[PDB]
């Protein structure tokens, strides 16, 4: 029994922005960014954590019943499909675009 | 009033606990594993472990003697000491430590000066020792 | 290094089977459970189970129960080990891009996944 | 007040958490019977006469299981007692030839001398022949014995096999006054360390326990080993239990802990003749030379009322954890032989049976209560003699086979079982639970899960009004 | 005056290194060897030098408690005795020993003459405990 | 190959450092015999006789 | 023929450094323990001894 929902389906975050994406969990999270049509790579795991390799651009926070991971000082890189994961529940995502 | 087992009193305040020293204080070192022990019968996966088990026995007893002989306690089980009280480790009355807490719940309180506590503890038996022999 | 190799694309026909392949070397594969991940093109990605590699025990939902068969294949002395998946049944709804991860911890991190494999019908 | 001096009080009721190294301490009644039990060997030391346990009253303690120490350190005990008791047997480096193997043929009556009709172990043996060398190196003799199917993998050429070990590990022969017979053992704790016992009767894993106790060693806890039923175990107190790491993880096994014991009586109808041959200076191989009378498959009988009642009380207990859903029982989706088979063993033979009628059933709602008369439950059992039951870690084994019948009746205390995940088929109120997962380690987390190793800090600091008189 | 470390004061005079006994006395049987130490793991090269290193650091702890007992002087830092001075153990006065030699100097000198202070010491302590049983 | 030194020095190659040794080893079964090679640098095998042995 | 003991054990070499020579051997007590010697001339295996050291 694990509710989730990830509000904002799609933005059009300018470029240098910071933007937020808020992703409810009944549960541990984990965050994971996808180019078109590769293999996800784990950026915050259990919602506030930064895994080692990804600069410290990329930060999340946690109340209650709600996630957010913020891209502060976007990069035309930075341009993918953002993952919400709970043990074996996945949302679509969401997908930036300039 | 009865007589506790080993940790009996765990539970019970400071004022009531004290008179169960004796209890704790008497299982110590000794214990079942220096028994006779019923292919190196010494060598066996519990030959070892039963001879790591008599070393580690003796250094949690020596543990605490060596610092009853360094605070001049030897041979006492409640010892009173020359170093007065600082109102800094903790600042509870009479009857807010020995009417109302558990001997594990104080020591938590002054677990952060219990180490500086021990350095004050041994210096002052240093100084009686040094004020008696240029006094007699 | 940790790394994950997968096996080539795969064109099957309705009622086939199929067999990917995930391969990993540079760890205590032992020690970590592999989950297996089906992404649909122009969807999410979907859960397809687990298999533990100590006892080869695998775990998958009832969408893929009689169909999926997770079984690995372990070296001499277990440096590197083959994971193996197999469909059984397909259909149209298989065309997907089946990718191998390492769970790490007890969140469920997957840091490590696999390059993907296409496989169509 | 100025009149407060630092008093020092020794012999203070205060521990901490600690680790330590526990020795073993078992009962002289079960020794000084020259048998070389595996597990608890003459090293251990004479258990108390007389235990005591001290309750410790106004005592709130945090348990944690999962956590624990005291399982993963009899877990290298075990694995290090296995071995080394392993190290003096032979070798059966000779066995690793080419073998030749046909039917096996069988002189006999003995039209099935019970009521049970599972069946022959005829297909499920065969006979196969090879060449070994006598004492003398330079000389070759041709021999023949009865190897079960699932020691032998063909390698090529019809007819021609070879034993599965011989490409992953060589395998030693136990030795034949080696008893496997699991006895109880103590585990107990150095002066200045000590047990907390916890003592509620319905006690999850973790949390604070208001009913702690000390003591200074464990109860007998047997090593019996186990797959998918827990054996000779202890009963739970209060009621069933429902004990995982987290119930929303589907990766983490449940161990059900059962109040009422279920018997499980599991027998070997064939007979076995043991023979022996020499293959090497000093090196006897003991083979099952030939089977005769009796010739049935090994079978295990469960009272069929009684499970059904365990497995309708646990499903009960089930519901209040999952509580919209329904919960069905299923059997292991694959895996090692280990997994999807009920692995113990029973007087040095290891057997494997099915357990698929134990666990296929549905229980959707429980609308009307449903009744049934008595029935016997008999499970098919497979037997092997190649054995690895450490995952690949220890030492492997060869089994040799035991002479007469074989019969052996044990209690049921526990079920291993995993939850298989999903996202939308399996919220249609429906739950699968299948036996078996994990690792040994919780075949002995069921019996450590109410212990606590902690270290004494007899030395106390606290204000008094007595000064030390100066001289 | 500011604080020594271990032996810090081992080139100094007697009278002012017996300013700084509890900085030697204090390392005596605690060290780092009774750590957790991170194929029998107890039973390796290193294993078993950790083992003897721990029965080695007690042995050195009770050699010197074994004559603190002995002479009477359990729980003292520095313990005066009922044994007098003899001129032949050596004749120097107070300024020759306190203020022109170091603790490591003085122990050679009088290095023939130990063995027979350590039997007299404990002599002396003996007819004390006679002479009070047959006093009381 | 053809590697053209890949870089500055010119020490030399391999070649008349190594040697191509074939011989028979046991497979997994006692009584069966299979040819394999392996490559040996010369500090690493002693000639005993038969030249090429 | 055959060496006689290739159908019960298997026989090591005994080193060429090894000696057999038998030197005396004193079995001594830890601290806390003593041993006590009876010096009797005409002495049996058991009874009380008068003469102990
Ligand atoms: C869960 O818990 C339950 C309950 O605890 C477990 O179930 C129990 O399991 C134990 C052990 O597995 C069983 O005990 C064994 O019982 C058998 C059978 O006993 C019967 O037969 C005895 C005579 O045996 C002869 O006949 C049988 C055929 O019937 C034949 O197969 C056998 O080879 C032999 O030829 C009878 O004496 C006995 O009657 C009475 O006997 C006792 C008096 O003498 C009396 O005290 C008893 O109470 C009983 O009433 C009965 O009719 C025994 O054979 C077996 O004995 C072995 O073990 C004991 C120690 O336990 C040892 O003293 C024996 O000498 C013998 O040990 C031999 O085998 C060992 C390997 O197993 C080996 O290590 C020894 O060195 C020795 O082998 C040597 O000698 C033999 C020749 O004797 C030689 O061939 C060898 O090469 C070697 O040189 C046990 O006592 C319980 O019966 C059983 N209880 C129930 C209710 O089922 C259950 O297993 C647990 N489950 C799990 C998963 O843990
Ligand atoms: C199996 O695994 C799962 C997954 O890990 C695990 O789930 C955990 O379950 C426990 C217990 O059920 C959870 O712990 C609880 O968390 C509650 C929510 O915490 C968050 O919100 C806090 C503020 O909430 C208040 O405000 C909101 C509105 O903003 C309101 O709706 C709420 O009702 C509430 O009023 C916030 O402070 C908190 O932040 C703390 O925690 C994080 C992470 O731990 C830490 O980083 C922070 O620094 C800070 O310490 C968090 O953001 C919480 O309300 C609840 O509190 C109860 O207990 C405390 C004492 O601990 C009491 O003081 C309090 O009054 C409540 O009674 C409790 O802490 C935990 O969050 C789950 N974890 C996840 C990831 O979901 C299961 O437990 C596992 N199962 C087993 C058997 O192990
Ligand atoms: C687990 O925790 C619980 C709770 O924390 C703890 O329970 C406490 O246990 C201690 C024991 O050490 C109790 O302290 C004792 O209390 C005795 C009873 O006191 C009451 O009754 C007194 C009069 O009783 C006499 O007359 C009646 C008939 O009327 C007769 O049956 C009795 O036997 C007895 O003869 C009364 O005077 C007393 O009043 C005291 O307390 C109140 C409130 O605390 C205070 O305001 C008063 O000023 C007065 O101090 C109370 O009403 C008592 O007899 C006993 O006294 C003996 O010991 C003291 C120790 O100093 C001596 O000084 C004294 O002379 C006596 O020899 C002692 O005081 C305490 O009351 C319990 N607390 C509670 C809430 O019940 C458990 O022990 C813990 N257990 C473990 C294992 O940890
Ligand atoms: C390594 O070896 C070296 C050499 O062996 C050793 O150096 C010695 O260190 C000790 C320290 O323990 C020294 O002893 C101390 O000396 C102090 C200085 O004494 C001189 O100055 C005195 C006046 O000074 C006052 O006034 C001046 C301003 O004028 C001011 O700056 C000062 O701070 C201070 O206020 C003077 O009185 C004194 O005279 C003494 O000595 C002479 C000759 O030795 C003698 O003839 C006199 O009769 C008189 O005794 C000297 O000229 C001194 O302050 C200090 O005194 C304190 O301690 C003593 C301990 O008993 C108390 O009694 C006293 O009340 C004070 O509290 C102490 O005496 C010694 O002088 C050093 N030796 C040399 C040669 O320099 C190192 O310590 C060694 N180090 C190690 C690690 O081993
Ligand atoms: C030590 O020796 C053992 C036994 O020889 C090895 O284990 C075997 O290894 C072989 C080689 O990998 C495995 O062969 C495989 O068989 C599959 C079919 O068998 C399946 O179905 C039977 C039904 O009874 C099961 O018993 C069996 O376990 C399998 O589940 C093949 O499908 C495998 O792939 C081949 O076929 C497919 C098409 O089906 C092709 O696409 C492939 O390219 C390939 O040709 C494979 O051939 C065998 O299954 C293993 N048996 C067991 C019990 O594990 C150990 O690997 C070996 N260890 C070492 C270190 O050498
Ligand atoms: C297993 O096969 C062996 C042959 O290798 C059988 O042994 C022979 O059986 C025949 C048939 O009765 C006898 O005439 C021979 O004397 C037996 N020995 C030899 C050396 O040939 C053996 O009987 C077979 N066992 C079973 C159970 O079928
Ligand atoms: C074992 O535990 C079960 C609970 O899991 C007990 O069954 C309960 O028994 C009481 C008393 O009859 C009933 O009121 C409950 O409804 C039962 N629970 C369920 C889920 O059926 C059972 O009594 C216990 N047995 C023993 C011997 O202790
Ligand atoms: C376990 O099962 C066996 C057989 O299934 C039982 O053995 C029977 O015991 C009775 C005595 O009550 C005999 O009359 C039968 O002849 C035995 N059967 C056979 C095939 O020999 C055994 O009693 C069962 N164990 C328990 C504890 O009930
Ligand atoms: C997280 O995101 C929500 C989106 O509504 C926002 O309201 C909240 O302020 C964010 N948390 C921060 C900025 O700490
Ligand atoms: C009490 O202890 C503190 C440090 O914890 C120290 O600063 C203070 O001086 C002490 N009080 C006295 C009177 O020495
Ligand atoms: C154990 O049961 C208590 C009581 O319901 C509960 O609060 C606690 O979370 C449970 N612990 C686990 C690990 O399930
Ligand atoms: C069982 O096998 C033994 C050993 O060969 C034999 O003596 C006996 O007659 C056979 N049958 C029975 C019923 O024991
Ligand atoms: C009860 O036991 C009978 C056999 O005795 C079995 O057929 C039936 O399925 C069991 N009850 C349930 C609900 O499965
Ligand atoms: C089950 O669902 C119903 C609604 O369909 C709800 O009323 C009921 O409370 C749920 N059960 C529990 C235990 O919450
Ligand atoms: C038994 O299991 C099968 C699948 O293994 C299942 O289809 C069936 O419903 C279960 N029950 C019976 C009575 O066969
Ligand atoms: C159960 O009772 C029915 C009567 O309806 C009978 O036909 C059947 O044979 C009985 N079965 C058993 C196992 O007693
Ligand atoms: C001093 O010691 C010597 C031997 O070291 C001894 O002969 C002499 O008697 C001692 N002095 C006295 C007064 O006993
Ligand atoms: C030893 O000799 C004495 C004296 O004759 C005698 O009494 C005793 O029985 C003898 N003991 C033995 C064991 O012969």
């Amino acid at each position: 029994d694990i509710q989730m929902t990830q509000s904002p389906s799609s933005l059009s975050a300018s470029v240098g922005d910071t933007v937020t994406i808020t992703c409810q969990a009944n549960g541990y999270l984990n965050w994971y960014q996808q180019r078109r049509g590769k293999a996800p790579k784990l950026l915050i795991y259990d919602g506030s954590k930064l895994e080692r390799g990804v600069p410290s651009r990329f930060s999340g926070r946690r109340w209650g019943q709600e996630y957010n991971l913020t891209i502060n000082n976007l990069q035309p890189e930075d341009i993918a499909t953002y993952f919400c994961q709970v043990y074996e529940f996945v949302v679509p995502g969401t997908r930036l675009d300039l | 009033a009865m007589i506790f087992g080993f940790l009996g009193a765990a539970g019970s305040t400071m004022g009531a606990a004290s008179n169960t020293l004796t209890v704790q204080a008497r299982q110590l070192l000794s214990g079942i594993v220096q028994q006779q022990s019923n292919h190196l019968l010494q060598l066996t996966v519990w030959g070892i472990k039963q001879l790591q088990a008599r070393v580690l026995a003796v250094e949690r007893y020596l543990e605490v003697q060596k610092f009853l002989g360094l605070w001049g306690c030897s041979g006492k089980i409640i010892c009173c000491t020359a170093v007065p009280w600082n109102s800094t480790w903790s600042n509870k009355s009479f009857e807010q430590i020995w009417n109302n807490m558990t001997w594990i719940e104080w020591e938590r309180e002054i677990s952060n000066y219990t180490s500086q506590i021990y350095d004050i503890l041994t210096e002052s038996q240093f100084q009686q020792d040094i004020n008696e022999v240029d006094l007699l | 290094q940790v790394q994950l190799l997968q096996s080539g694309a795969a064109v099957t026909k309705p009622g086939a089977s199929v067999r990917v392949s995930c391969e990993a070397s540079g760890y205590n594969i032992r020690d970590y459970f592999i989950h297996w991940w089906r992404q649909a093109p122009g969807q999410g990605l979907q859960w397809v189970g687990w298999i533990n590699p100590k006892t080869g025990q695998p775990n998958n939902p009832r969408q893929f129960q009689g169909r999926v068969s997770l079984t690995r294949h372990a070296s001499w002395d277990f440096d590197t080990y083959s994971f193996y998946m197999d469909l059984k049944a397909l259909r149209s709804d298989d065309t997907a891009v089946y990718f191998c991860a390492r769970q790490r911890s007890d969140y469920w991190d997957f840091d490590v996944w696999g390059s993907g494999t296409q496989v169509t019908v | 007040a100025e009149n407060l001096w630092v008093t020092v009080y020794y012999g203070v009721p205060v521990w901490k958490d600690a680790d330590t190294t526990l020795f073993c301490a078992s009962d002289a009644k079960a020794h000084e019977t020259e048998a070389h039990n595996i597990w608890a060997t003459h090293a251990c030391v004479p258990t108390d006469p007389n235990p005591q346990e001290i309750y410790m009253e106004n005592v709130t303690e945090n348990f944690n299981m999962w956590k624990n120490n005291m399982v993963e350190q009899m877990q290298e005990d075990i694995i290090s007692l296995w071995d080394q008791s392993l190290k003096p047997c032979v070798k059966l480096t000779p066995l690793c030839v080419t073998l030749s193997c046909t039917n096996v043929t069988l002189t006999n009556v003995n039209y099935t001398n019970n009521f049970p009709n599972i069946g022959n172990i005829t297909d499920e043996v065969r006979n196969c022949s090879f060449n070994v060398t006598t004492e003398i190196r330079d000389k070759k003799q041709k021999v023949y014995a009865l190897f079960y199917k699932l020691d032998i993998v063909q390698m090529e050429n019809k007819n021609s096999y070879r034993l599965i070990n011989c490409n992953t590990s060589v395998c030693k022969q136990a030795c034949p006054k080696i008893s496997f017979d699991p006895i109880p053992i103590h585990y107990c704790t150095p002066a200045g360390y000590a047990i907390l016992k916890c003592n509620e009767k319905n006690f999850n894993g973790t949390g604070p326990c208001k009913n702690v106790s000390s003591v200074q060693c464990t109860h007998g806890i047997k090593p019996v080993v186990s797959t998918q039923l827990l054996l000779n175990g202890s009963l739970a107190e209060g009621e069933i239990i429902i004990r995982s790491e987290n119930l929303t993880n589907n990766a983490k096994t449940i161990i059900v802990h059962l109040n009422k014991s279920v018997e499980i009586n599991c027998t070997r109808p064939s007979n076995n003749t043991r023979t022996s041959v020499t293959i090497g200076p000093g090196q006897v191989f003991y083979r099952t030379g030939d089977i005769i009378g009796d010739i049935r498959k090994a079978y295990c009988e469960i009272n069929g009322t009684k499970w059904n009642e365990t497995l309708k009380q646990v499903v009960g207990k089930l519901k209040e954890h999952f509580p919209n859903k329904t919960i069905s029982f299923q059997p292991p989706s694959g895996g090692d032989l280990e997994i999807t088979m009920h692995h113990f063993n029973c007087r040095g033979e290891f057997f494997y049976c099915n357990t698929t009628q134990l666990f296929n059933s549905t229980w959707i709602n429980s609308t009307t209560i449903k009744e049934y008369n008595d029935t016997i439950i008999y499970l098919p059992c497979k037997i092997k003699q190649i054995i690895n039951m450490w995952q690949g870690v220890g030492q492997c084994m060869y089994a040799p086979p035991i002479r007469g019948k074989i019969n052996c009746v044990s209690n049921i205390t526990g079920i291993l079982l995993t939850r298989d995940g999903g996202d939308a088929n399996a919220t249609n109120d429906t739950e699968t639970f299948r036996p078996g997962g994990g690792n040994i380690k919780d075949n002995w987390r069921s019996e450590l899960y109410k212990y606590k190793v902690v270290q004494i800090e007899p030395l106390g600091i606290a204000p008094t009004k007595c000064k030390r008189r100066v001289v």
